[PDB]
């Protein structure tokens, strides 16, 4: 419904603006990919703009209206009233201006393209090269005006979410006793409180030195443009784990069900995943090592970024000794959260030899780091996603999704996206540039074939869209016959089948014990725990 | 009399991490022993004629 | 904490059974321990199966220890002392159902 | 005549939860100037008793199928967790007691009859 | 140096500012195949060896005596890690002694260098710009996107030190196989020192974006002899 | 009847607790109003009419010293350093307008290309 | 004063919320007016300034 | 038989921004030759400094700024 | 979606009783996700003047 | 009993009924952020576009607000537990209000402490003016100081139970909030340095300008409560739009006494 | 007691056995189980076993006989209809780079054998 | 008397199969390279 305030109809609104931007998201990442297969500039004409256009197109399409509205938007406004037992969210409406800024956001996005000039700058839009000296054109003022409509939206969603989970939660439920994922939305909603008014600040300096001609950043002027270095990366890390601690979320929940266990020290997790946000603050010039800061600012930089392999490491350990002694039900949920133990395992390590300041200097905007935020992002942020996708929609939607099509989009995601991202840290240890149009002629031979594998990750999306299509039509007759799994959890070993169907779920979680789909008022009486 | 049988999983732990040490040690011996010093080695092979 | 805290704590539970549930609950969470119990409290499993009147229960017992067993040969001492329990009730082996 | 309330005994909907009138030149004191659903809170606030329940379930007993727990509710589906007979025995588990259909806590065994109201 | 197709490594050292880097990267890669040869193996015992266990063993939560073991054994590797970063990160900006001092700017789309010390017999600051030889005018055998028309020539076996920065937009100055990267703010100027230790030509790149260009722009550094360098630095 | 004995049982104490608690509501704002309305016309207001004369006494003679800088014209401006006026993309409601507001007495902007 | 006639106004009504009031027939038929306009003035001058024809 | 030579350390300036070791000789110089200049060898070693580490289009950028009576940097002592 | 819950009744589309086939109103609506930047490659190389 | 009480809610969160405001705001925002970004670059000729949508950005937010005071004393759905979210609503975004005033804290830290090259050694700049402190922004202080101190009054003499002694410690608290906007819009335009004189004439008129922009913001919160003191509204028990404008009045306090001290003491 | 020719290879019977039936076997078999055992008939003491512990339902795989077979039949028909379909947009593209045709590379190298670039490793550039 | 050899039924197919798809996993590279060379 159009202006409807409740709360479980935005966040399939939400869902309904990722997997659309996330194919704008896609195709832009497959046009970048289609000119960088061959030395020479093919598919684009002897442009140079216009790909860099299409990369700060293709990185904020991502980020920004992929992976941010559908954990903390779709995943986020289902699950948090529900999970907690709230009747609806706390502030109805401000959670329905949350969403509708953001088609608002993505006009002003793709308007920002169509305009002669488009923004050359690259995601992280830096300042000398977006003053009105360099892009004379009125292109990257919307491109900001997005990221103003964007930043108003995480922000009066995570408003939204913090006085949600403080006082509407229901009688028994205590703060220790709440699920790992309603901790991981209430973790990372402070951290979109306290990084976007640094963005929202950083931004509109920017949008005055052009427009206003206030010297901000300009150079005649003592305007130095390393604050804007300063300003964008103290939203730049903290937005890089908000975008991974909802990841972790799901995975905690994934891991406990296929495996019938409960989390390893789950009180000890909820620790681990909130020193990630507190910590995520004291690191921002580690994407800066190199711009002149001097020796004893590189030295604790280096420390500080080393501190953050402890908690995560924590949570690795947690999770691999969760599925250890119980029994596994490999279905495709499983399937995306065993893969998440390995490929953000290799992205995590390539992130510990980019933290030391002494080897980033060979390092920085190389495609060394190219290859390593896509292995926390392409297969952090996504296999969580889909991961996200897999585990709940029987239960939103009321349809299953032909789980025996879903093995092979997940065995064409894992070994078609491995074939991208791992030789990217071939081409940056020895030397290719970031952001370039073509290469020299040394590089034709990892670039050919990490543009093979974009094909095959563009084929499973396609794959997807026909299982997100036969999930819809003929979903319910997916749960009459054999083709997909009904029940997530088997019983026991001395559990009589006609004694398992009495008592079905046996969940740690209040959403798989609703009604499939929810009703609307789905507590019209408050639930108690123990 | 059955003698009491325990502790079936604590010895599947123990005898894990330690070949898990020693299965990623030998192969972490072959790139500081077999190949940082495969290239080391032609640096100061190479670097002791340049003095000559 | 024990193991012959183990044994009174499981030789209690399968003496307060009364139903169907609460007995597939208890062996359930009998066998989801770390270690194998010792016959003693099988043996009482075996008994509060006729308590419910159920026999594939029965039978899922001797499948459930032929996998927690550890090792071939205490599968075979585990049936040994079972010597009169298996044949005074009449439950067979899985193996020799061949079902 | 739709006659305000000025005690929980006499409600009969939200007919009667107006309140009486404002005196002019002075301050609303919070019983005359009410609505009626803050208005309802009030006058259990006035008394000893809180309107909305605000209780942790019994989580003394574990009890059988022949002497279960009462949940009152105003619907059929009150959602139950049942982490343990002393409230901290096993993790939790959530059940869904329905009418004429109790549930049975497969780890640790307690029995949930509704009593629907 | 020049990079090679296919090639899975860094290029070849000219520096020992960069030969420290690569005693730091295979130092510490091989305490990330420890890591990665732990995770990946309990990966596949837990995998292969419980998805056929029926009975889940639900009743371990705690673990004490290995949540303490998994918090400092992380913290003992870092440590490991970090005392050969930090000895090369404070030996590597020892800009103690040098010799000759060269200045690097960068025109948004072309280099410009000068050595403005007066060490030579003429009496000027020289300097001249370098720009990428276009595609219509290649010759063959040029290196595409790599060789430029009038490189920079410096001596071999002498510190040097680059002054680095722009008057456009922010670009960086960035070689390979000497380990050198500054990003070359135009409000300020920053500086590296790093002798070569081997004659012979180096490539480089530009690494920060400055605009439609950005890849137009390299930095041919070709060490010469030093009774070979004063022979072009007297003449141009 | 079936299914309507009653809601609730009587607490009875918390009221006369809570209303005992309410009764302290008025008797505490009674005397922070007291002791807040001394200080705002007796303390403060004493400080605001005192110096607000006193910052009336600079206007008469600072806007005398604006009168002072346009009785001569003072073409001779002091030729401002080359931060004072950034003029990248000029101001796109005025025509050379700086700012949104400000007097040309002291924002003159006069251009010395020579 | 004049509240406790508004509570029995807005109370059993069945109207829309923002409609409730008498005094809102003079409200959004303008705002709904000057809405419709300023919405699509912005978006009506966007395929003149893509091609690049300015004031 | 050592041709090359250059600034060496100076401590004052210790870290990797440079970008006022540039300024502080160049007013240094012009601070010299204006105050006091004793004779043209002892502060033109301000001029071997600055002549380093500083672009060439820097310096006619200040000598145009000093031209006009509109440089930022104090130059006149007296 | 304030009434009527219900199977098919959750989702802002119109599945089944549709008088058109669905999988046009499915597959044209990503693919209008997925040639959005094939008209603004389209356009603003249109504008650079190749083709 | 059981049927009166079965005909209420069961819980005490208020479930709002569905209204076109999140959807008309969200329409004002892009045809704000479209009409910005056009007239900035030519494309319109005449700043009559954004004069309208802020114009119907302000009137779709004041009637958001129509909506709230209607669910609040007509409906009154605002319980117990409503009221603390509210309260606790409102102070997660305070928060952000404060922080966004630290990247403007941080662009003045990194411009003073560190001075630059392209100007003088020293800060302000040589030939830059500066603000004394010794004279009318004094003024601004003690006006503000003693608005954080005749605001709380008037909001416990509401609770006191007299409206025409609270009613006066609020149209007193209300000049002050315009005295304040009068004289610093009197030394924004008597200054001698605009917004492009540098730097110093750029993190001074920001970090003051977002804060001289939050006082107009600050008035106008001060203006409703006076409305609807005098129309009979806010109760003695019962004023979450009250404590809700006390709370962004002594924060503005704050933020203002950080202000003075670095961009008046400090940089002088 | 109970028919032998009814619960007799109760393991394909059960699934296609109509539902008014299905719980009725049980209801007689339930019925039978208040006795002292190893009197039952043995196929039907292995009837009660596929009730209430067979592979039918519930304790279903999650991959029936046919799918593993099946996923590899899917993916290698993915990789190989991909790369079919990289082929088909790298026809219809730009044209190739001038120096990458292996006329450069074969002296390119005797440039950089002339300045010694690459000492170890390798400086052989030919990729055609 | 046992226990040595039970564990080494299991582990001794499970540290060659680990590494015949680590080596997969890892290594697969190093079969790209082989083949083309070109
Ligand atoms: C959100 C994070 C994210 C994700 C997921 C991706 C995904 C991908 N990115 Fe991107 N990328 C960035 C963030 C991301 N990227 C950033 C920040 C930059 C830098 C910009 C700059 O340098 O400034 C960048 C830059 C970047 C470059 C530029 C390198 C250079 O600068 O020259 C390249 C080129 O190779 C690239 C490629 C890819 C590819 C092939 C994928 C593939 O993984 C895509 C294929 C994967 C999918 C098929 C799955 C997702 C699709 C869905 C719709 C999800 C559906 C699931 C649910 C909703 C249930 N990316
Ligand atoms: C969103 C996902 C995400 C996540 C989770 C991370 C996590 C980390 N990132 Fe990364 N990173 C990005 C995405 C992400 N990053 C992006 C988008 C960029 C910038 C690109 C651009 O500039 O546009 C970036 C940039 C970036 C840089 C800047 C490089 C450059 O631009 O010059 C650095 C360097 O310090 C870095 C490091 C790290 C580290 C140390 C972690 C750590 O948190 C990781 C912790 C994980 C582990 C360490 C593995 C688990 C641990 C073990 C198995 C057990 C413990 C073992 C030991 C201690 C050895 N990241
Ligand atoms: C959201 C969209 C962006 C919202 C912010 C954009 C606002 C831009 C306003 C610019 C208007 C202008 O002309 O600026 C100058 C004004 C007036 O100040 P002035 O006239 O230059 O003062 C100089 C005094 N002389 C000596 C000349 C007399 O100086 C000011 O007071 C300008 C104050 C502007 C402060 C904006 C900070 C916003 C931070 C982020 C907030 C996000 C929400
Ligand atoms: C930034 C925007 C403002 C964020 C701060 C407001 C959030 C805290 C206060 C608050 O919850 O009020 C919400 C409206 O305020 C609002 O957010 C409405 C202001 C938005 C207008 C934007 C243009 C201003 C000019 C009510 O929200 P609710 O209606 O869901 O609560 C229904 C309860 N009965
Ligand atoms: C752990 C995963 C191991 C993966 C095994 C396959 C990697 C490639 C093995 C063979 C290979 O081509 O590289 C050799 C060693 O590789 C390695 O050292 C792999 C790192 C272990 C070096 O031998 P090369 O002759 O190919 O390269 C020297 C050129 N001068
Ligand atoms: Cu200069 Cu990129
Ligand atoms: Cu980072
Ligand atoms: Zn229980």
């Amino acid at each position: 419904w159009l202006y409807s305030t409740n709360a479980k109809d935005i966040a399939v609104l939400y869902f309904m603006l990722a997997i659309f931007s996330g194919m704008a998201g896609t195709a832009m990442s497959l046009i970048i990919r289609l000119e960088l297969a061959a030395p020479g500039s093919q598919y684009l004409h002897g442009n140079s703009q216009l790909f860099n256009v299409l990369v700060v197109g293709h990185a904020v399409l991502m980020i920004f209206f992929l992976v941010m509205p559908a954990l903390i938007g779709g995943f986020g406004n289902y699950l948090l009233p529900l999970m907690i037992g709230a009747t609806d969210t706390a502030f109805p409406r401000i959670n329905n201006i949350a969403f509708w800024v953001l088609p608002m956001g993505l006009v002003c996005l793709v308007t920002s393209t169509l305009v002669e000039s488009g923004a050359g700058t690259g995601w992280t839009v830096y300042p000398p090269l977006s003053s009105i000296q360099a892009h004379s054109g009125p292109s990257v003022d919307l491109a900001i005006f997005a990221l103003h409509l964007t930043s108003i939206s995480s922000l009066l969603g995570a408003i939204n979410f913090i006085v949600t989970t403080l006082n509407m939660r229901t009688n028994g439920m205590t703060m220790h006793k709440l699920p790992l994922f309603v901790w991981s939305i209430f973790i990372t909603a402070f951290l979109l409180l306290l990084s976007l008014p640094v963005l929202s600040a950083g931004i509109t300096m920017l949008l005055l030195d052009r427009n206003f001609n206030t010297s901000f950043f300009e150079v005649s002027g003592g305007g130095d443009p390393i604050l804007y270095e300063h300003l964008f990366w103290f939203f730049g890390h903290p937005e890089v784990y908000i975008l991974i601690i909802p990841g972790f979320g799901i995975i905690s929940h994934v891991v406990s069900t296929y495996s019938k266990k409960p989390v390893f020290g789950e009180i000890s997790m909820v620790y681990a995943m909130a020193s990630i946000g507190l910590l995520g603050f004291l690191v921002w010039s580690h994407h800066m090592y190199i711009v002149g800061l001097d020796a004893d600012t590189r030295a604790y930089f280096t420390s500080a970024t080393m501190i953050i392999a402890i908690p995560t490491g924590i949570k690795i350990f947690s999770w691999l000794a969760t599925i250890h002694g119980g029994s596994i039900r490999l279905a495709t949920p499983m399937l995306y959260a065993i893969a998440f133990l390995f490929l953000f395992t290799m992205g995590g390590l390539t992130g510990v030899a980019l933290a030391n300041a002494s080897l980033d200097v060979a390092f920085h905007d190389t495609y060394y780091v190219v290859g390593h935020f896509h292995y926390v992002l392409s297969m952090g942020a996504i296999f969580s996603l889909f991961a996200g996708y897999y585990y709940w929609s029987p239960q939103i939607l009321g349809l299953n999704y032909n789980e025996k099509l879903a093995q092979i989009q997940f065995w064409l995601i894992f070994i078609g996206a491995n074939v991208i991202f791992f030789p990217m840290h071939f081409l940056g240890i020895n030397g290719m540039p970031r952001r370039i149009p073509d290469y020299p002629d040394a590089f034709a031979g990892w670039n050919y074939v990490a543009s093979i594998g974009s094909f095959i990750a563009t084929l499973s999306l396609f794959l997807f869209i026909y299982i997100l299509y036969d999930q819809l039509v003929n979903g319910l007759n997916n749960k009459v016959n054999n083709k997909s799994v009904i029940y997530n959890k088997a019983p026991d070993f001395v559990e009589s089948n006609t004694i398992f169907n009495l008592n079905t779920v046996k969940s740690s979680s209040i959403e798989f014990l609703l009604t499939s789909p929810p009703a609307v008022h789905s507590f019209n009486t408050p639930a108690v725990q123990s | 009399t059955i003698a009491p049988i325990t502790g079936t999983i604590k010895r599947r732990v123990i005898m894990d991490i330690v070949l898990g040490f020693s299965l990623g040690g030998v192969m972490a011996s072959y790139w500081w022993w077999g190949f940082h010093m495969d290239k080391i080695n032609k640096r100061e092979k190479f670097y002791a004629e340049l003095a000559e | 904490e024990t193991f012959e805290e183990f044994t009174a704590r499981y030789e209690k539970e399968f003496d307060e059974a009364y139903d169907l549930f609460e007995v597939q609950r208890v062996l359930n969470n009998c066998f989801s321990y770390d270690l194998v119990p010792a016959p003693a409290v099988i043996e009482k499993a075996l008994r509060a199966a006729r308590r419910v009147n159920d026999l594939p229960t029965a039978i899922r017992v001797f499948e459930a220890l032929k996998y927690k067993v550890e090792n071939e040969d205490q599968y075979k001492a585990y049936l040994d002392e079972l010597k009169d329990v298996r044949q005074e009730l009449g439950v067979p082996l899985k193996e020799e159902l061949f079902p | 005549v739709v006659k305000t309330a000025q005690n929980l005994a006499e409600v009969n909907g939200p007919e009667t939860l107006i309140g009486p009138g404002a005196k002019e030149g002075t301050v609303p004191t919070d019983l005359d100037q009410e609505t009626g659903l803050a208005r309802l809170e009030l006058l259990g606030k006035l008394e000893g008793i809180d309107v909305f329940d605000t209780k942790p379930l019994d989580s003394s007993r574990k009890g059988t199928m022949k002497d279960p727990i009462i949940i009152e509710s105003y619907d059929d589906y009150r959602y139950v967790g049942c982490t343990g007979s002393p409230a901290g025995s096993h993790t939790i588990m959530w059940l869904k007691p329905t009418v004429n259909e109790v549930a049975r806590c497969w780890e640790c065994g307690s029995v949930y009859k509704l009593n629907p109201v | 140096d020049v990079p090679t197709p296919y090639a899975c490594y860094f290029q070849d050292s000219a520096t020992p500012n960069q030969e420290g880097i690569l005693e730091l990267h295979d130092n510490i890669m091989f305490y990330l195949l420890v890591i990665l040869g732990l995770v990946s193996w309990m990966l596949y015992t837990i995998v292969m060896t419980y998805s056929k266990n029926p009975i889940a063993y639900k009743y371990i939560k705690h673990g004490q005596t290995i949540e303490v073991i998994w918090t400092i054994f992380p913290a003992v590797i870092l440590l490991i890690i970090a005392f050969p970063s930090f000895i090369l990160l404070y030996l590597c900006d020892e800009v103690i002694s040098p010799a000759m001092t060269i200045k690097a700017i960068g025109y948004q789309w072309y280099w410009k260098y000068e050595y403005s010390d007066f060490i030579n017999d003429s009496g000027e600051t020289v300097e001249f710009e370098s720009y990428v030889i276009p595609d219509e005018l290649l010759e063959e055998g040029q290196l595409r996107l790599l060789d430029t028309d009038t490189s920079m020539v410096v001596p071999v076996d002498t510190h040097i030190r680059f002054v680095v920065t722009a008057a456009d937009v922010i670009h960086d100055f960035a070689i390979p196989s000497l380990g050198i990267k500054v990003d070359a703010t135009p409000g300020r100027l920053n500086q590296v020192s790093a002798l070569i230790q081997r004659e012979g030509v180096f490539y480089g790149a530009c690494s920060e974006l400055c605009g439609t260009g950005h890849a137009n722009m390299p930095i041919k550094i070709e060490a010469v002899s030093l009774p070979k360098f004063l022979e072009w630095l007297n003449e141009q | 009847n079936a299914l309507k004995p009653a809601f609730g049982p009587p607490d009875k104490v918390a009221a006369q607790k809570f209303k005992e608690s309410l009764m302290a509501t008025e008797k505490h704002a009674k005397d922070t109003s007291n002791m807040w309305v001394k200080i705002s016309v007796w303390v403060a207001l004493p400080a605001i009419a005192l110096t607000a004369v006193n910052t009336y006494f600079v206007e008469k003679e600072h806007a005398e010293h604006r009168e002072h800088l346009k009785h001569v014209p003072d073409s001779e401006w002091p030729r401002d350093y080359e931060f004072m006026n950034i003029r990248s993309k000029p101001f796109f409601w005025g025509d050379g307008d700086k700012t949104l507001f400000w007097n040309p007495v002291v924002n003159r902007h006069i251009e010395h290309d020579d | 004063n004049k509240v406790i006639q508004l509570q029995k106004i807005f109370q059993s009504s069945t109207k829309p919320l923002w409609w409730r009031h008498p005094r809102s027939a003079l409200y959004l038929y303008p705002f709904y007016a000057i809405f419709a306009v300023a919405v699509v003035t912005p978006l009506l001058y966007i395929p003149n300034a893509i091609r690049g024809i300015k004031a | 038989n050592s041709p090359l030579h250059t600034v060496g350390f100076d401590a004052r300036f210790p870290q990797q921004n440079q970008t006022k070791h540039c300024w502080q000789s160049y007013v240094d110089y012009h601070k010299c030759v204006n105050m006091k200049g004793e004779d043209f060898a002892p502060c033109k070693v301000f001029w071997k400094t600055y002549n380093a580490l500083c672009p060439l289009d820097w310096i006619e950028k200040w000598d145009d700024q000093r031209e006009k009576g509109i440089f930022a940097g104090d130059i006149n002592s007296d | 979606v304030h009434f009527k819950d219900g199977v098919y009744e959750n989702i802002p589309f119109k599945v089944k009783g549709r008088k058109t086939p669905y999988a046009l109103s499915h597959f044209g609506f990503f693919a209008i996700g997925f040639a959005v930047p094939f008209v603004a490659c389209y356009v603003q190389l249109k504008k650079s003047g190749a083709f | 009993t059981h049927l009166e009480r079965s005909r209420h809610q069961q819980h005490p969160f208020h479930m709002v009924m569905p209204s076109p405001w999140p959807i008309v705001v969200s329409f004002a925002l892009l045809s704000l952020a479209l009409s910005t970004a056009l007239t900035m670059h030519g494309y319109i000729g005449n700043m009559n576009m954004v004069y309208l949508a802020l114009f119907v950005l302000l009137t779709s937010s004041i009637l958001w607000f129509r909506d709230i005071v209607a669910e609040a004393t007509y409906l009154g759905d605002h319980t117990m537990a409503v009221r603390k979210g509210i309260n606790l609503g409102f102070l997660m975004f305070v928060l952000s209000e404060v922080l966004i005033f630290a990247g403007l804290f941080w662009a003045y830290f990194h411009s003073a402490m560190s001075p630059d090259v392209t100007l003088g050694a020293c800060w302000p700049p040589v030939g830059i003016e500066a603000v004394q402190p010794t004279e009318l922004p004094l003024l601004n202080t003690i006006i503000l100081l003693s608005s954080g101190a005749t605001v709380t009054y008037s909001h416990h003499a509401l609770i006191a139970g007299n409206r025409n002694k609270a009613l006066s410690g609020l149209l007193i608290t209300f000049w002050l909030i315009v005295i304040f906007v009068t004289c610093q819009y009197i030394e924004y335009t008597n200054a001698a340095f605009t917004i492009s004189d540098g730097v110093y004439g750029s993190v001074f008129y920001a970090g003051t300008g977002l804060h001289f922009l939050h006082m107009v913001m600050l008035a106008a919160m001060l203006g409703v409560n006076y409305w609807r003191m005098r129309n009979y509204h806010l109760t003695a028990g019962h004023h979450v739009g009250y404590e809700t404008t006390i709370i962004y009045t002594h924060v503005l306090d704050v933020i203002w006494l950080f202000l003075y001290v670095v961009f008046y003491w400090w940089g002088v | 007691a109970l028919s032998n020719a009814a619960v007799m290879d109760l393991q394909s019977r059960w699934e296609n056995m109509p539902s008014t039936e299905q719980q009725d076997i049980v209801s007689k078999l339930s019925e039978r189980q208040k006795l002292p055992w190893a009197q039952l008939t043995e196929p039907e003491k292995q009837a009660v076993w596929y009730i209430s512990y067979g592979e039918w339902g519930p304790r279903r795989p999650v991959l029936n006989k046919g799918d593993s077979s099946f996923i590899a039949k899917g993916v290698a028909a993915g990789l190989l209809f991909s790369v079919g379909l990289f082929a088909v947009v790298r026809m219809a593209g730009g044209q190739d780079a001038k120096t990458m045709n292996k006329e450069w590379q074969l002296k390119s190298d005797e440039y950089l054998k002339s300045k010694n670039a690459n000492p170890w490793g390798g400086y052989s550039q030919v990729q055609s | 008397e046992s226990w040595v050899i039970t564990e080494g039924r299991r582990l001794i197919p499970e540290i060659f199969q680990w590494s015949a798809v680590l080596s997969v996993c890892l290594g697969w590279p190093g079969a790209v390279y082989f083949f083309s060379k070109a």
